[PDB]
């Protein structure tokens, strides 16, 4: 019982860790994108 | 129970001439007894029994027979005991004297066991185990079926009782201790009384008796097969947790060597595998492996049973057992799940067929009714993330990505929980 205790919580803890990481970086890439869509519609009535 | 009144009786002396002198037994029976007693000596004592061998059993029985006290009867029994622990071939004489009558063995002493002082009548049955273990004369038919009748009987009481218990199951394993009564036995329903009496809460003696007996029938190759029929790994497994003591631990571990070794067939070695490995026999080999105890057979057996639960748990981790496990529909923790070894050689195999076992474990996972099932589907689509980069995609694909980040609020705290270990499998990066 003790054993496996001890291995769940380290393992939340290294996927704590893992997911942190991924979120941040993911979440200020959502933020670029929003505001560029901004900074291109100037004139953007073409397609691309 | 037995020893003090073993000890009693051999003390408890009084006049043979009683009953002669009353006209129940025979001259020469009444002098054969004296003159046995007078000539003590190993000398003598063989001399009395290669010069009256025909008229010494025949005392012991007419005295057995028409005595009413049990005193002289005790002392009669325990001495035919106490000659067999002198000498074991004692049986020998009893032999000749029913060959000389032309007759066999058994009528003479089994009404005996049918008498009323317990003492007594276990006492002709450690004779009577002694006499035709040893002996030429097997117990055979209607004879050794009353037996071994008894012998059910006397078990069916089930203290003075369990300690007389304590030599019905001595008797029991001195018999078996050679084939024929090993098949008698299996024959008999015998072997649920043992069952029985072990799930009854017997005494510990008894436990290392009974698993004695076990041990004997599964040394034997058919014998081994046959018990199968009552599955004692599943008792044996968590009493093994109380009865921590040398005695059992011991004859426990080598009934499990025994089985694991003279099962008949692969099957037959996957069956008992099976029952030990999901009643948890593994870590209780590697915690015994790390102790260490007096003699060989322990260690060494605990070692052979490393090897082959070891090799049983790579069996059932194949890739093969993988697949038709999954067609089968048994998803119920076998060693192949949790094996990480396995997972990480062959995470690709469920790629296999154009991916039919993750189609099976995502058909599943909407098709379970068994909480167990739909857990181990969610785990293992996890683990196929976890150990195959590229199977996020296929996963998605599949959905199983929505069944698992759902299936995280199924109605089965179990299920919730192994799929939120799928869910952080998936997440286990981008």
């Amino acid at each position: 019982n003790f054993e496996k205790i001890e291995n769940e919580l380290k393992e939340i803890n290294t996927n704590q860790e893992a997911l942190k990481r991924n979120f941040l970086e993911l979440t200020e890439l959502k933020f670029i994108l929003r505001k560029t869509q901004q900074f291109f519609d100037e004139m953007a009535d073409p397609d691309l | 129970i037995i020893a003090a009144k073993a000890a009693e009786v051999r003390a408890n002396k009084v006049n043979w001439q009683s009953y002669l002198q009353g006209q129940m037994i025979s001259a020469e029976d009444c002098e054969f007894i004296q003159r046995f007693e007078m000539k003590r000596c190993s000398e003598e004592k063989q001399e009395m029994l290669q010069t009256e061998g025909s008229q010494c059993a025949k005392t012991f029985i007419n005295l057995m027979t028409h005595i009413s006290k049990e005193q002289t009867v005790q002392y009669i029994l325990t001495m035919v005991d106490d000659m067999l622990q002198e000498n074991h071939q004692r049986v020998s004489i009893f032999f000749d004297y029913a060959k000389r009558s032309k007759s066999t063995a058994w009528p003479y002493f089994l009404p005996m066991l049918n008498r009323q002082d317990p003492f007594t009548v276990h006492m002709a049955a450690r004779i009577i185990a002694k006499l035709a273990a040893w002996g030429k004369e097997l117990m055979e038919g209607s004879d050794l079926n009353y037996y071994f009748n008894w012998i059910k009987t006397q078990l069916s009481s089930q203290s003075d009782s369990s300690q007389y218990v304590q030599c019905v199951a001595g008797c029991l394993q001195l018999m078996l201790r050679v084939n024929e009564y090993r098949f008698a036995w299996v024959e008999a329903d015998g072997v649920n009384c043992i069952m029985g009496v072990l799930s009854n809460k017997c005494g510990f003696q008894l436990q290392y008796q009974m698993i004695f007996s076990i041990w004997l029938l599964a040394f034997s190759p058919q014998m081994c097969e046959h018990l199968r029929r009552y599955n004692i790994i599943p008792v044996l497994s968590d009493i093994l947790q109380e009865s921590v003591k040398e005695k059992v631990t011991r004859i426990i571990l080598a009934a499990f060597r025994n089985f694991l070794e003279k099962s008949t067939e692969r099957e037959t070695r996957q069956e008992y595998a099976l029952a030990m490995i999901q009643c948890k026999v593994l870590k209780q080999l590697e915690n015994l492996e790390q102790q260490k105890y007096d003699d060989e057979d322990i260690s060494e057996d605990i070692k052979f049973l490393l090897e082959k639960l070891g090799e049983s748990v790579q069996d059932l981790s194949s890739f093969d057992e993988y697949s038709s496990e999954l067609k089968s529909g048994r998803l119920e923790w076998s060693p192949v799940h949790k094996s990480e070894k396995f997972w990480r050689e062959n995470a690709v195999r469920l790629n296999e067929k154009n991916y039919e076992l993750l189609k099976i474990l995502t058909k599943l996972l909407e098709v379970s009714d068994d909480p167990q099932v739909l857990a181990v589907a969610a785990h293992d689509v996890g683990e196929y993330v976890r150990h195959y980069p590229r199977g996020k995609r296929v996963i998605e694909q599949l959905g199983g990505k929505q069944l698992v980040m759902n299936h995280m609020h199924h109605e089965d705290q179990q299920v919730r929980y192994n799929a939120l270990l799928a869910v952080q499998k998936l997440m286990v990066h981008n």
